[PDB]
Formats: structure tokens, sequence, C-alpha cells
RNA sequence: AUCAGAAGAAAAGGUGUUAGUUCAUCUAGACAGCAGGACGGUGGCCAUGGAAGUCGGAAUCCGCUAAGGAGUGUGUAA
RNA sequence: GGAAGUCGGCAAAAUGCCACUGUCCCUAUCUACUAUCUAGCGAAACCACAGCCUGGGGAACGGGCCAGGCAAAAUCAGCGGGGCUUGUGGCAGUCAAGCGGCGACAUUGCUUUCCUAUCAUACCGAAGCAGAAUUCGGUAAGCGUUGGACCCACUAAUAGGGACUACUGAUGAAG
């Protein structure tokens, strides 16, 4: 059939006989249907149409604010950078870019990590690198050599989220 | 492609050819053996080796023959039984040997010409096979 | 019991119920 | 939280006056009975408001607001009323009733034809022939176009190869049988100006006269 | 595959009984009956 | 001609067998092919309702013609009864101990001139110029030498695989003393004689042949009259 | 309460019920329900095959007013 | 039928890639012995007391306690059984329901049996769903979820998970 070949049927021989009274019905019914789905489900489907409706509530909420206005093991447990090296650093835990915001730009910045600055958690931390909550570390700022301080949990999210020290 | 354009339905009958089975080319398309590897039709039957009968199909290899026909795993219908096997009319049927013919999935066979005797079963369900056979018991 | 478990609560939610209502008031405190 | 009937809402921001806007009325049917003279008492009928339009192009103010309500800001009792035997006039001051300032002649004779309103009696028997639908009675030398026209009439019409076909014949009207909603839209499709637009210039009231006469 | 369990086997598995189907089952008996 | 198929197969050659006296059918199976057969031959020649063997394939399990019909040894007595009884006298039923059972895939035959598959016993082509009263070719079409099933034959023309040699269409023509063309049918199928069933007046073919094949049809075997 | 009852998810949701708190109109007729009007410049301006308030971008003005929003949706190629 | 069983030619068979074979598909039948019963002879380990089950008893919840289900002598032969958690990341700013500076959603920045949470079969609602085929969702555990080295086919589909007494047959005294 070709292009728009349902709209054509519509056109040359009608909706159902009854589309409209369903349809009111349907338009009708809702807010009985909205009140016995809300009292009578239970579960993970309950608790998205609690969010769900909470997000609606508030919107409608706001868009009617709008309105009246109108009218008016010997090894790293936690991410590393890169005798001394005792421990066992994985290249799974190695990391090297971190995702630096400006303080007064207000923009994260993608930014290599040229390296760790202090680790507040201990000095041999800082010497093998391992990121951690509130360690210094310096990267270049030559797109934007400065320091920064982490924001982020690397061990957690795995993200190096850190706040620029300007 | 199973129990594809056999006309009507196969009473159920003996398992002669359990896979990994061998049995002789019965057309004249070129081809000497034939290696049975799977079987179409079977449920799950737990520790059952799928296995074949008159007028059925199986996916095949033919082990011996022109390397072009080898080297593609296709159907063919077995055309021939040496296990017994009782007709409904009561009397009960043996070949020599065990025979297949090779058999595009439509139903069409790939052969000119059919060796020997067939199956009664098998002429019966697929007309292809009855066009290009010889004699039929 | 007529419904998906138990309403009886076994002496161990007897138990660390009330302790944990207990740490519950020490922390608005603190 | 509680079975209530939910109310609609919607962005107008046209929300009337309400007390405002009965003072402003009120305001106003003063100021008319302050007006220079003519003293009719005639605002609106079952016309559209074309007519008024129209009407009031012809004047240099045709007005009543809500009914009854200029009569009470003005007072039944000849105390209240500013006027002289206003008693008797609130008594027929009712309806759609408003003074104007431009006559007799124009209204008495000036009555245009308009669309019928629910209650009247039709003017004739109007019958709808079977068939493809004639909007104007086959007056056409009244398309057959009416794709949705079809769904929205809910009357025996069926859709054959998207042309409207009343499959019995259907009566639209018949005179003497009072005109109801449905018979009233369904007529609203078609030409039907089966009314007249009246006037009612029983009486004035002059500022020396004072002579509302009841004619 | 519809289940013999199902309320519409059931329900048309009814009429079949509601035909001559055993009509040749309510006069059969009436063979031996006269017997 | 017409497009007509047996359940839902196209080969209508396998499942059915017609001759300028009679009409042969499969049993038991759709009756709507019965019905085919009997709106363009009904009322003129008779139209058996029959089986060979127990298997509704009759149309390659036996051979005849206007005058004899053959049948395998495989047939039962009942079966055999029940040809007689419904055929009528002129037509001659006999049961052929042959080497090669389907007489459909080995033989086909005309009023006059029979092609059969050269490895048939001696007796066999005595008692088929007996029976058939035709003269017996143990000849081969396309170099296949299954004659009945690659060789579509009536009294005015025939059919045989597009592969086979325009010498050797003129040869079996010539022999034949009839029209004959290098045809196909049932898009691609090359069973001929599987696939179309001729008379000398009507014809029939599967569903799935195409327009071109079935004017090929119409012109060799001159239906329009 | 279609599995009521005899500090953890918990914050939120319910056209379930009962009480209160703070605002609204109301015999100048309250809410709803109905009949009817719901207009004329104007198809305002760019935007386009066709956009006429309702595919789309800014105002979004005015005459009658008791009221008609350069328009609340459905809808029509329009 | 001849390695598809099994990690596999383990053990037989074939003789003294081909071939043979009950390893398997799938077991069946036959023979001896043990086995059971009878006459005789006749131990020991072990033994607080005993022996039905569900939940609860702070623990270790048990065989005794509590609350229930229940519960009819004596035996014979087999089998040995014994309030966590989930579907939705981290940094910064903006609102702002409001409360007492936070501030909720939103916005912007970058990087054997059982369970249902149902694969198939039954029904159902939606989708540019023309037909066919299909997608998503709901009720639903009645019923299936395979055969070979992540694969390669079959299949309607090859869904995800939890874990002395009893059991099975055989006699049996008695109102």
């Amino acid at each position: 059939p070709q292009n728009e070949y349902i709209e054509e049927s519509i056109r040359k021989h009608g909706r159902r006989f009854d589309h409209e009274e369903r349809k009111r019905k349907k338009a009708a019914r809702e807010a009985h249907d909205a009140s016995l789905y809300a009292q009578k489900t239970r579960g993970i489907k309950a608790k998205l149409y609690q969010e769900k409706r909470r997000k609606e509530k508030i919107q409608m909420k706001k868009t009617i604010k709008q309105h009246e206005e109108r009218n008016a093991k010997r090894m790293i447990t936690k991410a590393t950078f890169v005798k001394y090296e005792r421990f066992i650093r994985p290249m799974a835990l190695r990391q090297k870019k971190a995702n630096v915001t400006h303080k007064e730009l207000g923009v994260t910045m993608q930014l290599p990590i040229i390296g760790v600055k202090k680790n507040p958690q201990s000095p041999t931390y800082t010497q093998l690198g391992v990121l951690t909550k509130g360690t210094v570390i310096e990267v270049n700022v030559s797109e934007l050599g400065k320091y920064a301080q982490i924001t982020n949990n690397p061990e957690l999210d795995g993200c190096v989220n850190a706040l620029l020290l300007t | 492609r199973g129990r594809g354009a056999a006309s009507g339905t196969k009473y159920r009958m003996t398992l002669g050819l359990p896979v990994q089975a061998i049995m002789n080319c019965a057309d004249n398309s070129g081809a000497k053996n034939l290696y049975i590897v799977s079987v179409f039709g079977t449920g799950a039957r737990l520790n059952r080796l799928p296995a074949a009968s008159c007028g059925d199909m199986v996916l095949a290899t033919v082990k011996k023959g022109k390397p072009d026909l080898r080297k593609k795993i296709m159907p063919a219908i077995v055309v021939r039984q040496r296990k017994a096997w009782r007709r409904k009319d009561g009397v009960y049927l043996y070949f020599e040997d065990n025979a297949g013919v090779i058999v595009n999935p439509k139903g069409e066979m790939k052969g000119s010409a059919i060796t020997g005797p067939v199956a009664k079963e098998c002429a019966d369900l697929w007309p292809r096979i009855a066009s290009n056979a010889g004699t039929v018991v | 019991s007529l419904k998906k478990k138990s309403k009886r609560r076994t002496t161990r939610l007897r138990s660390r119920i009330e302790k944990k209502a207990a740490e519950s008031k020490r922390k608005q405190k603190r | 939280p509680k079975s209530r009937r939910s109310k609609v809402l919607t962005l107008a921001q046209t929300e009337k006056k309400g007390h405002e806007g009965k003072a402003a009325l009120f305001s106003g049917v003063q100021q008319s009975l302050d007006s220079f003279d003519y003293m009719w008492i005639f605002d609106v009928t079952n016309m559209r408001n074309t007519y008024l339009k129209r009407i009031r192009d012809d004047w240099k103010r045709i007005f009543m607001g809500k009914t009854k309500v200029m009569a009470k800001a003005l007072g039944h009792t000849p105390e209240e009323e500013h006027a002289e035997n206003v008693s008797k006039l609130t008594k027929l001051l009712h309806g759609a009733v408003g003074l104007l300032f431009t006559v007799i002649g124009y209204f008495e004779s000036f009555v245009q034809n308009d669309f019928a309103r629910a209650g009247a009696v039709a003017p004739f028997t109007h019958v709808i022939p079977a068939g493809p639908v004639y909007s104007r009675a086959g007056q056409i030398p009244l398309t057959h176009t009416l794709e949705p026209q079809v769904r929205q009439l809910g009357m025996p019409t069926v859709l054959k190869n998207g042309v409207v076909t009343l499959l019995a014949d259907f009566p639209l009207c018949t005179e003497g049988q009072q005109l109801d909603s449905r018979q009233t839209r369904l007529l609203k499709l078609f030409g039907i100006t089966a009314a007249e637009f009246k006037v009612g210039l029983l009486g004035y009231y002059s500022k020396k006269g004072a002579s509302v006469e009841f004619l | 595959t519809s289940g013999p369990r199902d309320n519409n086997r059931n329900k048309w598995a009814k009429k079949h009984l509601k035909k001559g189907k055993r009509a040749k089952n309510s006069n059969f008996s009436k063979f031996l009956k006269k017997k | 001609a017409l497009r007509a198929q047996f359940e839902n197969s196209n080969e209508i050659g396998v499942f059915s067998n017609l001759t300028n006296s009679y009409a042969l059918v499969a049993l038991g199976g759709s009756e709507n092919f019965y019905s085919v057969f009997e709106a363009e031959l009904g009322d003129v020649v008779p139209v058996v309702h029959t089986t060979i063997g127990g298997t509704r394939i009759i149309g390659r399990l036996t051979c005849g013609n206007r005058k004899g019909l053959l049948v395998p040894s495989s047939t039962t007595d009942n079966e055999l009864q029940h040809l007689r009884n419904s055929l009528p006298d002129p037509v001659k039923i006999q049961r052929v101990d042959e080497r090669l059972s389907a007489l459909g895939n080995i033989v086909a035959c005309n009023d006059y001139v029979a092609l059969v598959h050269p490895d048939i016993e001696r007796e066999t082509e005595e008692i088929i110029a007996d029976v058939l009263d035709v003269e017996v070719f143990r000849q081969t079409v396309a170099g296949n030498v299954l004659t009945g099933s690659y060789c579509a034959l009536s009294n005015q023309g025939a059919l045989v695989h597009p592969r086979t040699s325009i010498q050797e269409q003129d040869e079996l023509s010539s022999l034949l003393q009839v029209p004959l063309v290098a045809g196909t049918i049932n898009r691609g199928s090359d069973v001929i004689g599987a696939g179309l069933v001729v008379n000398d007046w009507c014809a029939f073919a599967g569903l799935d042949t195409t327009a071109t094949e079935l004017a090929v049809c119409e012109s060799i075997f001159k239906l329009q009259d």
C-alpha cells in the first residue's frame, strides 16, 4: 500500500462507527482508572508510578505557577596514576585523565592528570599516586600546570571528577 | 523447510536411521554416500538421538561424492529403510539398504533419475520424488 | 497468616527494633 | 484522597470581573438612564451578534447586561428609582431590554431573518432526500465533500466511497413541532433562516413626559 | 495449542452434542430399548 | 488452459490422469480437485475418483489413452475392480507385471504413438502395443529415461525439456508425427508430465504456472477453437 | 482493607473516609445542568504546494459590549 | 545405526580412514549363585531417656518448651532420606513546594519439589498493526524448556532461580 493508505481509507470509508463513543468514554474514566491503578498496584511498577506522578504534580504546579505570573595480597585497592613499588598496581586501576571543572568558569573540562600533588590519606598514597577524596592533583591547563582538588570518589564513581583550585 | 511441500501427512512408522548414519545415494545426481547430522521435527526427548525413516527429511552431508556437492550440509529425503516398518495395511516391509535422495529445502529433488525401489510412503508424500521415481512398491 | 509474611516479629526483631530506635534518637540528639 | 469532580483548567486569562463587572453594568445602566432621549427598552433576541452589531451601528448604545440587574440597580420602588412610576416599569423591565441613543420605524419594519433557535416551531416541513447529502436542499447547480460532517452528524448517514449517504429519508423538521437542540443543530448545517429579529417599544421613559406606556 | 480444558473448546463441544451428532445416540439407544 | 492445484500442490500431473476418454483423480483428499475436473469434463468423459495402491499419486502410477489404461502390479484387486466398474466398456484395463512399476514416470502415450523408458521388458512392450494399439519407440527425452514425466504429450502436440537440443526436438517431433515445443512450467519446473495434464481438447496446469507458458501450451495444443 | 488490624525501605501517590485550618462566589440567582450567543476589521504580519486562531516565529491590537482569547483542543490539503 | 555415551574406544567385539562392537539411542530375554523362607547354631558395635510434623522460643534454635497439625495394637520386605536485597552514576550552577541557609522533582554544562522476576503455548491492551511477520506491555507457573564439539543445528521454546522415624509396597487382631 502507498504512502498514507490508512488516511486514504479513513477519508474514503470513514472511521469506526462507535470510535468517538469509545474514545470519549476512555477519556471519561481514566480519572477512576488512575486512582484504581494507584491503590491496587504493588512493587516496582507501583514505585515507578509513584515517582512519575510526583513528576507531573510538580510540573503542573510550576506551569500553573507560571500562569498567574503571565496573568499578573600486596596490591593496590584504589585508583592509581603513573623497591618503591612493593604493591601491585593494576592497569585496571590506572587513571590518566580527569574531569576537572573550573570554579569561576563552571565548565567540566577533560584534562589529563599531569601528576598527584599530595594525598591527604597518607604520604605512601601520594608516592604511589593513589587517587582519593581531598587529594591535590596538578594538571595541564594550557587549553583552559595548575592544582585541583578531587570532589568525587574515584574508587566508587569510577570517574575522576575534580574541581579546579582556582 | 521441514514437512514442507510434502502434500498430505505421514503416518507414524518405525525409526530406522539415527544421527550419524550412512545411506546410499539413490539418484543419479552424482553422489555416493550421505551422512546424517540432524533430523527435522524432533522434540525435547531427553537423551534421544534423532532418527530418520522413509519419507523423512534430514540434514545430510555427502561423505563420498564430488567436492562441489560436498562441504555444504543440506536436507535429504530418506527414500528407503532397512528396519522393518509396518504399514497401516498391516504388512511389514523392509529393504536391503538404507537409501536417500538429495533434495533442496523446497521439495524439488536435485537428481534426475533415482535407482531401485522407492518406499510407497515417500512417493505418496513427495510428488516431486513421485515425479522422478522409477519403481515404487 | 493469610499474608505473604509473618506478622509475629521474631524475638530478634523485637530485640533490634528497639535498639535501632535508640540509635535513631541518639542520632537526632547529636 | 477524596472523591470529587475533577475541575478542568485552561489558560484563557479572560476571567470576568464578577462583582466589579456587575458594578460596571449598574454604572452603565445609570448612565443609559441619564442618556439624552429615545428611551428604548430592547437589547437582544435569538439572533446572533451580527444583528446586534448591525443594530449598534445604526445608533450614536444598546446594552442590557444581566437582565433584572439594571432594574435592581435602579430599584423597583419609585423612591430608589430616579424615574417616575418605575414600580410598574420594573415588572415590564425583564429579559433582553436596554436603552439606546441614535428608531421606531426601523425596529417596526427592518426585521432580518436568521437561523432558528431551539424551542420555536418550524416554518415548514423540511425533508432531506436520500442518497448524497444536499447542504442547501438541492440548490447547488451543496457538494458531497462533507467528509468530516458524516462522522459529526450521528443521524442515519454512512460514508460510501467517501460520500455521505442518508440510507433512509430523514425529515429534518416539520411545521408545528418544537425545534429540538438536535433539530436546530442539524438545521444549522443548512440554510434555514426560520427566525425574525423583533424589538420592543411599548413605552418611553422621557425626561419630561415620564410616560412609559405598556403598548 | 488450544487445550481440552479450554472453556471455548468445551463450549463448542456442547453445540456438537446438540446436533444430529447426539441424535444418533438418542434413538440409537432406543434400538435396544424396544427389545 | 486452466490453473488448478491439488490441495496446495501445483504438480497436478502427479495427482491425476487425463485422456480423451476418461479422467482419474485422487480420493479422500480435495474433492475440490474432483470439482475442477468435473467442471470442464463432467458431461463428456467419466471422472473416476480412484486410487492406485492406496496412494494419491495415481497420475504418475498409471498410463493410458482413449483406448486402454494400464496399472502396475502393486494395485489391489479391489482398486482394479473399482476402476473397471466405473470405467466404460470401450476402455480396456490391464495389470502390467513390468520392471519399473511406475508406469506414468516411464511411459507417455497418445492414441497413436507412445514413448517409453528404454529399460522396459519385451513382454511389456508387446502388451502395450496390444492394448494401446500404438507404435512403441524405446527412446529418451533430453537424455533422461523418464519419458512420461519429462514429456507431456497429447494428440495435437508435445512439451519437453527446454534443455534438449533443437535437433533432438526435431527428431522427436518427426518420429511422433506431431508438432513439439521445448517449454517450461510452474516457474522453472522441468517436470512437464508432472505439472501439465493434456487431452486433445482441454489441458490443466498448476496454479504457479505463469501466463507466458500458458500462452505457449495454448498455442501448441490449440485449445482456442 | 481481592489477603485489614490487634525504627528499614518512608519520600511520595490514592475520584477511599471523617474532621478541622485558610481563602472564594452566592435569591444583583451560587455550582452544575441546560438552550443561545461565543462577533465583525481579519485569511493581522513573515512563513507555503496547501497554514484561514489550532504544521510553524514575534507581538497578538482594536468597534459593539453582557462576551467573543490575532485563540482552549479536536479536525480539515486548505 | 555403529562412538551419537563418557573428559575418553573404560570393558568386551573384531585376529588368534576402513572394520567390528548393547559404550549409547533403549533396553529386552535366558543361566548359575547370593538373595528370601524353613530345621539347627548364633555374635558385636552401641545404649542418659526417647523417637510424627509446621512455626516460635535473643543463641544453637532442639527431640523434650510454647502454639498448632494431629494421634489406634502387632508386624513383613525394599530405599537408606534423616525486615538485608533489586530499575535508573559523579561534579557544578539555576530555579524554588516550602521550611529554617538549605531546599524536592526538573534545567544546563564533560565523560524430586518449589518460586515468578514468563523463553514457548492460552488470552489480553497498545503501535503506520493493510495481510503476513513482528515490537512493547498486562493476567498467567497448567504445561514444556533438545540433541552434538562460546559455538551448530533441530525445535513452539531451547527462561531465570531456591531447596529410631520417614518413604514405598505387604499382612494384620478388634469393637
